[PDB]
RNA sequence: UAACUAGGGAACCCACU
């Protein structure tokens, strides 16, 4: 049962949570994907703290 | 009980029940096939009627009067298509492949899931070792048809010697020879005499020794009595109100599986003396300690037993309620109204929204799934599942293992490897769950038979002599073991007396034979093998080919004394046999002294270890994922999908029976609604893209039909008539009349609001037109809004069929099914 | 209309990427800093992500249905900073 | 104006009204089927 | 509550400003190509 | 008696001497049912329209009021059981008060509210 | 910055529709802030 | 002495509580089972419990058996504290009323004429109906005339009128109500309900002066603030100390030259500068205007905030666009580009605004929105105003300087000077590689067309020169 | 002579890793 087309998605500043000014969950409302902890930690390993920022902050919720 | 109003009194009390057929309605009594339920989001259940008798004395009696609805799960006794053939099915849209075996509640199939419990009235011993008890007894004593539920008892030894009992109702540590005391037995050589059977072993009245020696301040019942009545959970007043409080306590509220009766006194002796007794054996190891996990010491609970459990509740409710309403009523000098006093809402939609949701209760959760409809297997496979109650994400393994009495009863392959391996498991193909019956022809065999009973026996004679138990509650004595075991066995082999799911286990090494008759017990067939010889003759294979003309089936064969339904207790007392043609030829002799003989090994696996090709040669981590799999193919997952409006429907072009095929997919009828092509795969390194876990595929095989399948999803919608300010209608919106008309095409729609069939639509089409009306259109020029539903983004495909029809609310309700192939 | 399509030195244009663009390619679980790299856009016609063979090591990513997540980073300061970072030719000997 | 649905169970085919109650004349059976649309269908073979 | 709405894995501190979710992103299946070089991926058209 | 306690909740009007609380059908047909004979509004609806109350605050059910501080704080000890107010709002005409006090009864007002 | 009296709560401060949301359908803050204000006023 | 104890009731429904456990108390006052008890308390006011006064709670308990009303204070009781029992009986307290019960709950009523039977009173109110069209609502004035049109319950007697459930109205409902249905003591209307049918302000942070006493002429910043005898603590000047001062000794003193508001009048709203104090008139000028405004001194306060003084793009018709100049109260003061100030309802159209527009000036020179233009031509020539909207021949002009309109007014803008048919069509792909393919149009242009095959799961854009329509 | 944005949550269940 596990098709492609049923996997694939993108986004690119769709819609938005009202909660807070996140993006949406799943694909099916167009929602973004999770920019977790552990990638938080991973990107403090790699020392890319201008692209965490624009992940955390530019690209999420400015 | 019939319930009591004190002014002149009257009672009403609830005597015969009426079970009528599903049937709909407003409108007129009609039978409500459940494909219509299904279609309509109807909820396919019978209604229930009860005579009442009112006695105010001046009796009336109410014939027939409407208790409420309860849900029918399909190809019951009481659904429309029971025995109906295969024509008939087909002409009510209904496949005959479909087992049934679930409820249509809002149009959705759910499958009640076997809960796993510990077995109640059954007597365990279990060792505490971070505690301060060296061992625990425990007996989860639960009465058969008791609307109360089960009430455990603990009788544990300190670790340090003495013994005390945690009994219901009672926060202190009760010692036990207070309790002794407390059932009037003043004597410590009488308790000494209902706990160990032998004075001639110095050794365990040693032992006994300090936990006599706590109590001998309290030697009256009195004393001993009020000493039971203090630190109860509802605490007492003075020596009055708590010697009947602790009174009520050891007549209700322990044991009740020994009765509730005043004469039950020396039963519920007896009976705590055993669980002392098995506690002392125990503490000296003389017996072994009782595993959590062996499936001897399970029960399952099935729709049965779960919707009695619910049943139990819901009925006491509305015998509260109609308390209530007669309360109101009487105390205005009229006469209450009886067909107001009951009502039908907290016995229907309590079941409605148990079986909807699976929330069991107003407790735990997930007992009431949706039908997994992909496969037949995995339809198949959802209706046989088992669900250990134990909870998720523990760090230990002992409730997750495969334990050896798994063997034949549960598949040992399939299991969901996520984080409930073990947990959830499925039925094996031959097991079968004991329906349960009543205990009472057995005990009249019983005292037909020169078994003695506990109230007139002398406790000289109980230990040279083997102590006979009935569903847990200990019966009587019986001095020759052997012949009664073989009498019951011979009855059973019969049938005359003894149903075929009852199970007798003569334990020899200890002096004890126990038959059950509970409901939830799982027992499987086996043959049955007399000296060194099947009693499988070759008779019974000559009438039993010839089926639909010598009417001679399986049942006839129970009934011929050749196969049996062993369960797993019983199993721990059979030498069974793995097929004959090894083992009952003299050789080099491993045992000669076979009683049971498996029927075929293969059906120790379950439905989705059953479709994979010689499994024995793979490795076990590589079944257990195929089980995982084969829930999840493609394919034809009923014959009748045309009618039905699934969500999410995967059914497949050219599927084809396996080339390599077991004998047991004769029998989930794998071959007529298969899942799957056979394909000419060859295994090869090659270009590069079958490197890690991916294959090449043959795009020119894939254009003549190759696994391309089709994807169905429906969508419903229905309006809502409210009051009056919002109200939703179909309607194909108008950008100059509705507002907030979001930009896409709405020529696609009909003049209704819906898709004509055979109308191409992609992501974010319109497939419903429905507008809700605005309460501030005079509070200008602007007017309803647009509540539509789209079709779902990043989809596409032909929209397959609509219906239009009415809900259960009456009010007008769509669905479209969209095709899309893949 | 086409009056307010001219371009003067200073405008932005959010394009399509296009071959050569930077994109982060990781793998729940992200366990280790070589679970999170930085790859270049190539534009092949199906809809899966193509990824090399020798990289499925440090994701931990065996193809069988494994899904991955792709971030583009928006400036063209955090893109080179990616590319002199997180390239997976510098992320090919661990410090661990 | 009005549109043909198939009546379920009759097989037969009714006009219908808008905010009409969804009934066959036949037996009153209360599942429609829309019928299949008059505009062109065309399938690539592949 | 508000303590409730702060203090789980869920919440605002973990949930969101920890971990949050972020646009320009993109998940699908991933399959082989051993024609193309290590910093490569070959991401769809319809992604892109 | 039962013939004190008032039968329905409509038209309840409490006394303005003894603060007895009953129904216009009660005061029609039996009068106060302490002081009537120092009152006489039976047989007579303009009396007691001038010697019961239409705005009362607090019913008492004084059912002991031999043994009760309730009465002793509203000074009805010494009278029968019955329904009685805490606060009357109204006061008897000069007549009568002058009237009950040649007889020696004088005139106590049971308007024991704290008026701001 | 931190006094002992201002640990009791004498003014209590009700936050913004920034933070409870409404979407005809109020929030669960929103339901226990009108218990706060209902038994206030009590 | 015994002692009061609680026990729940059923709400609304207590003095009937204490009227059974009386006719109870009576009933079994001879028999075997008496009530020990001494008296059952159900106050006026308080809602939801009752009292039983005795010296044990086991005698409570054993005399609300069988009371069903008392049913949630059965298993346990709660005794009243010993200093808190006076507490329990303690009660404490052409005109205008206010309606009880019905539609028309607390809504002002003129007593027009009372009644002399102490039974009901004449009633001028405002209708809260429909006019029988919604039921099959905020007051408004009685319609005779709409209640004529739409018919139902109506009978006319010229100007008098019955209506719906025998209401009677005249020119204005006139309907009688009960005495004890209404309340005749604490309405208090105000001038717009005078129209339809002393005081203290101390602010913290305003300055204050002292006008009488020993302590005379000591001006001082408010902390704190009180009803009537406030004793504020005004921060003199040179001193430490707080003194205290009630509110009729104290006056709003305000030094000139300071921000001043006014609280209430006829130039409330304004702010702006007092420029010199007098014994009482104190005169100021605005924020927005230079117009003399002389108040009171109580009717000043201190407060540091600029004022408010908005601008919108409406439309007066689909014809000729319009520029609010004043926010009213159920109008809004529109300028269009007429040039004529109009005033209309608030139910005009919000168009959607061109900030990105261009137009041309007297001099060929390219001008947008928010450029400072002059005026040298046409009805306001020789003034210079900011472009806030624009037209296709009409250009308006805000000024902070002009008082008129809030500084909006319109010229033309040639007397400045700078200082699609295929969406949703079957179409046919008649040329190229995609030839013989059926589709619909989802999106198009001048050049291509995007067309959603029906035959593939994929929308693909080709040329309009290759499509035909069926 | 083109009127241009999206709206909830909470629980359970299943699946993927
Ligand atoms: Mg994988
Ligand atoms: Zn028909
Ligand atoms: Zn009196």
């Amino acid at each position: 049962k596990h098709m492609v087309d049923d996997k694939i998605h993108s986004r690119a500043r769709g819609p938005i949570q009202i909660l807070n000014r996140q993006p949406m969950e799943g694909r099916s409302r167009d929602g973004g994907l999770r920019f977790g902890e552990m990638e938080r930690d991973c990107q403090i390993a790699h020392g890319a703290a201008q692209f965490l920022r624009e992940r955390l902050f530019e690209a999420s919720d400015p | 009980p019939p319930i009591d109003l004190q002014p002149p009194r009257y009672l009403l009390k609830f005597e015969q029940i009426y079970l009528s057929k599903p049937t709909h309605w407003d409108g007129a009594p009609s039978p409500m096939m459940p494909n219509e339920a299904r279609l309509r989001n109807l909820t396919y259940s019978a209604p229930l009627y009860v005579d009442i008798t009112k006695t105010v004395q001046l009796q009336t009696q109410h014939q027939k009067t409407f208790i409420g609805k309860i849900p029918i799960m399909l190809r019951s006794t009481y659904c429309l298509l029971n025995g109906l053939t295969d024509r008939d099915l087909c002409e009510l849209n209904e496949c005959p492949l479909d087992p049934g075996g679930y409820f249509i509640i809002n149009g959705s199939e759910k499958v009640l899931i076997a809960q796993e419990k510990m077995a109640t009235n059954t007597v365990y011993v279990f060792a505490k070792k971070d505690s301060k008890y060296a061992y625990t007894g425990e007996c989860r004593s639960c009465l058969e048809n008791s609307s109360r539920p089960t009430s455990t008892i603990w009788v544990s030894m300190l670790a340090r010697q003495r013994i005390v009992a945690t009994l219901p109702y009672i926060k202190q540590e009760v010692p036990i020879i207070i309790v002794f005391r407390a059932l009037g037995f003043v004597s410590d050589r009488d308790i000494l005499e209902h706990i160990i059977y032998d004075f001639e072993d110095p050794e365990m009245m040693e032992m006994v020794k300090p936990s006599l020696d706590e109590a001998f301040v309290i030697q009256e019942q009195n004393v001993a009595l009020n000493f039971i009545g203090s630190r109860g959970a509802k605490p007492g007043v003075t020596k009055e109100k708590r010697i009947k409080y602790a009174k009520e306590v050891l007549q209700k509220e322990m044991l009740p599986h020994v009765g509730v009766s005043d004469f039950c006194e020396t039963k519920k002796a007896y009976f705590l003396g055993y669980m002392v007794h098995r506690l002392l054996l125990a503490a000296l190891g003389r017996r072994e300690l009782d595993d959590r996990d062996h499936y001897g010491n399970k029960r399952l609970d099935l729709a049965g037993p779960l919707l009695a459990f619910l049943f139990r509740g819901m009925f006491k409710n509305l015998l509260k309620e109609v308390r209530i309403y007669a309360q109101k009523f009487i105390d205005r000098g009229k006469d209450f109204n009886l067909e107001l006093a009951i009502k039908t809402r907290i016995i229907s939609d309590g079941l409605k929204y148990s079986l909807a949701t699976g929330n069991w209760g107003d407790a735990r959760a997930g007992v009431s799934q949706v039908l997994n409809r992909l496969t037949f297997a995995s339809t198949l496979s959802h209706l046989r599942r088992l669900n250990s109650p134990i909870g998720r994400d523990g760090k230990l393994a002992k409730p997750r293992q495969l334990h050896n009495t798994l063997w034949g009863m549960v598949c040992p392959a399939e299991t969901p490897e996520g984080h409930a391996v073990g947990l959830v498991k499925n039925l094996a193909l031959m097991a079968y769950i004991s329906v349960g019956s009543q205990p009472s022809p057995i005990l009249e065999f019983l005292e037909e038979w020169s078994m003695e009973n506990l109230e007139e026996i002398s406790p000289a004679a109980i230990a040279d002599a083997t102590k006979i138990f009935v569903n847990g509650c200990w019966v009587g004595i019986h001095k020759d073991p052997e012949q009664l075991m073989n009498t019951l066995r011979k009855l059973r082999r019969q049938m005359d007396i003894i149903v075929s799911e009852v199970s007798m286990i003569r334990d020899i090494r200890e002096r004890e034979i126990r038959i059950y008759t509970d409901a939830g017990r799982i027992c499987r067939p086996l043959l049955i093998v007399e000296k060194q010889k099947l009693l499988l003759k070759k008779r019974h294979i000559d009438q039993l080919k010839e089926r639909e003309y010598n009417n001679y089936s399986w049942q006839d064969l129970v009934a011929s004394g050749v196969v049996e339904y062993i369960d797993t207790l019983e199993e721990e007392t059979v030498m069974l046999a793995m097929t004959p043609d090894d083992l009952q030829e003299k050789e080099v002799a491993y045992c000669s002294t076979y009683t049971h003989c498996e029927i075929h090994p293969s059906m120790i696996l379950g439905v989705c270890a059953s479709i994979i090709p010689f499994p024995d040669h793979n490795q076990s981590p590589r079944n257990t994922y195929q089980s995982a799999m084969g829930k999840q193919a493609m394919g034809v997952y009923i014959t009748n999908f045309h009618v039905r409006m699934d969500t999410l429907a995967h059914v497949l072009y050219y599927p084809q029976k396996p080339l390599v095929t077991t004998r047991s997919m004769e029998y989930l009828r794998f071959r007529e609604l298969p899942a799957g092509i056979n394909s000419i795969v060859a295994i090869a390194s090659y270009t590069g893209y079958n490197q890690e876990d991916s294959v090449i595929m043959n795009r020119s095989a894939v254009d003549r039909g190759f696994f391309r399948s089709v994807f169905y999803r429906s969508y419903k919608e229905q309006e809502s008539k409210k009051g009056f300010d919002q109200e939703e209608v179909f309607e194909k919106p108008t950008r100059e009349t509705c507002q907030g008309m979001r930009h896409a095409i709405y020529d696609k729609l009909d003049d209704d609001g819906l898709i004509a069939p055979g109308v191409r639509v992609s992501g974010d089409d319109v497939i419903i037109g429905k507008t809700v009306t605005l309460p501030e259109n005079e509070d200008r020029r602007y007017t309803k809004r647009d509540c539509s539903t789209f079709l779902r983004t990043s989809e596409t495909g032909i929209v397959d069929q609509v219906m239009v029809t009415l809900n259960q609310e009456g009010y007008k309700f769509c669905k479209i099914r969209v095709r899309s192939v893949r | 209309k086409p009056s307010d399509l001219h371009l003067q030195t200073g405008y932005k244009v959010e394009r399509h990427m296009c071959d050569g663009d930077i994109v982060i390619f990781n793998r729940q679980p992200t366990l280790h800093k070589m679970s999170m790299m930085g790859h270049r856009v190539r534009i092949l016609p199906w809809s899966t992500f193509r990824l090399n063979l020798s990289v499925t090591t440090p994701y931990n990513a065996d193809f069988d249905g494994d899904e991955m997540n792709l971030h583009l980073p928006q400036s063209l300061e955090t893109r080179a900073e990616i590319q002199e970072l997180a390239m997976v030719p510098r992320m090919i000997v661990t410090p661990q | 104006q009005p549109m043909i649905y198939i009546c379920g169970e009759c097989h037969t085919e009714n006009e219908i009204k808008s905010r009409d109650p969804i009934r066959c004349r036949e037996c009153g059976y209360r599942i429609m089927y829309k019928k299949r649309t008059k505009r062109l269908v065309v399938f690539d073979a592949r | 509550s508000l303590k409730q709405r702060l203090k789980g894995k869920e919440g605002r501190v973990r949930g969101n400003l920890m971990g949050k979710r972020v646009d320009f992103s993109a998940r699908t299946v991933i399959t082989p190509d051993p024609n193309l070089s290590i910093d490569q991926v070959g991401v769809p058209r319809s992604i892109a | 008696a039962l013939e004190t306690v008032p039968k329905d909740l409509r038209h309840l009007r409490a006394c303005l001497l003894c603060s007895l609380v009953k129904t216009i059908d009660q005061f029609e047909y039996d009068g106060c049912d302490n002081c009537d004979a120092y009152l006489q509004m039976k047989g007579n609806r303009e009396m007691v329209y001038d010697c019961t109350s239409s705005s009362f605050d607090g019913i008492i059910a004084m059912m002991s009021p031999e043994d009760s501080w309730v009465s002793k704080w509203q000074r009805v000890s010494n009278f029968k059981p019955g329904v009685y107010a805490v606060s009357v709002t109204g006061r008897l005409p000069q007549g009568i008060v002058r009237e009950l006090k040649s007889r020696g009864v004088a005139y106590k007002s049971r308007d024991t509210a704290i008026k701001t | 910055y931190a006094r002992p009296e201002w640990m009791i709560v004498t003014v209590l401060p009700v936050p913004p529709l920034s933070v409870r949301p409404a979407v005809r359908n109020q929030d669960d803050l929103t339901h226990k802030l009108a218990d706060i204000v209902k038994i206030n006023n009590q | 002495d015994p002692n009061l104890w609680t026990v729940k009731c059923k709400i609304g429904e207590e003095r009937a509580t204490a009227i059974s456990l009386m006719r109870k108390f009576i009933a079994y006052q001879f028999t075997d089972t008496p009530l020990q008890i001494k008296s059952v308390v159900a106050p006026e006011h308080v809602k939801g419990y009752i009292y039983v006064e005795a010296y044990k709670q086991t005698h409570v308990k054993q005399a609300i058996e069988g009371v069903g009303n008392l049913r949630l204070g059965y298993w346990n009781q709660q005794m009243v504290p010993i200093k808190e029992m006076t507490d329990v009986l303690k009660v404490v307290k052409k005109s205008w009323v206010r309606l009880k019960r019905g539609i028309y709950k607390d809504d002002i009523a003129q007593v027009d004429y009372v009644e002399p039977s102490q039974n009901t009173i004449s009633l001028k109110m405002i209708p809260r109906i429909d006019y029988d069209r919604i039921k099959a609502p905020p007051q408004r004035l009685f319609d005779a005339e709409k209640i004529r049109s739409l018919g139902g319950d109506v009978a006319s007697d010229g100007d008098f009128l019955i209506f719906e459930g025998n209401r009677y109205s005249r020119k204005f409902l006139f309907k009688s109500f009960a005495m004890s249905a209404v309340i005749t003591e604490g309405v208090k209307p105000t001038l717009s309900e005078l129209e339809k049918f002393r005081e203290h302000n101390f602010q913290p942070g305003d300055n204050v002066e002292v006008c009488e006493g020993e302590l005379i002429n000591l001006q001082g910043k408010i902390l704190s603030v009180d009803g009537n005898k406030i004793t504020i603590m005004p921060k003199h000047e040179d001193l430490k100390d707080m003194l205290e001062f009630p509110a009729q000794e104290l006056r709003k003193y305000f030094k000139m030259g300071d921000h001043v508001k006014v609280i209430a009048g006829r130039f409330e709203g304004d702010t702006g500068l007092i420029v010199r104090v007098e014994e009482n008139f104190v005169i100021l000028f605005s924020d927005l205007t230079m117009h003399e405004l002389k108040v009171l001194p109580r009717d000043l306060q201190l407060c540091s905030e600029t004022a408010s003084g908005w601008g919108e793009l409406v439309q007066l018709d689909p014809q000729t666009v319009g520029v609010i100049v004043r926010l009213e109260r159920e109008t809004f003061q529109v300028l269009n580009m007429y040039g004529k100030v109009v005033t209309v309802r608030h139910q005009v159209t919000r168009k959607k605004d061109n900030r990105f527009a261009v137009a041309l000036d007297s001099e060929q020179n390219n001008i947008h929105v928010k450029d400072i233009v002059k005026v040298i031509d046409g009805p306001h020539s020789g003034r210079e105003g900011e472009i806030r909207h624009l037209f296709r021949s009409f250009a308006f002009l805000h000024c902070k300087k002009l008082v008129e309109n809030g500084g909006m007014f319109v010229c033309k803008t040639r007397h400045l000077v700078l200082a699609n048919e295929l969406i949703g069509q079957t179409v046919r792909i008649s040329q190229g590689p995609y030839k013989g393919y059926i589709g619909v149009v989802k999106d198009a242009t001048e050049s291509t067309a995007r067309v959603e095959l029906h035959s593939t799961c994929q929308t693909i854009s080709v040329d309009r020169q290759r499509l035909t329509t069926v």
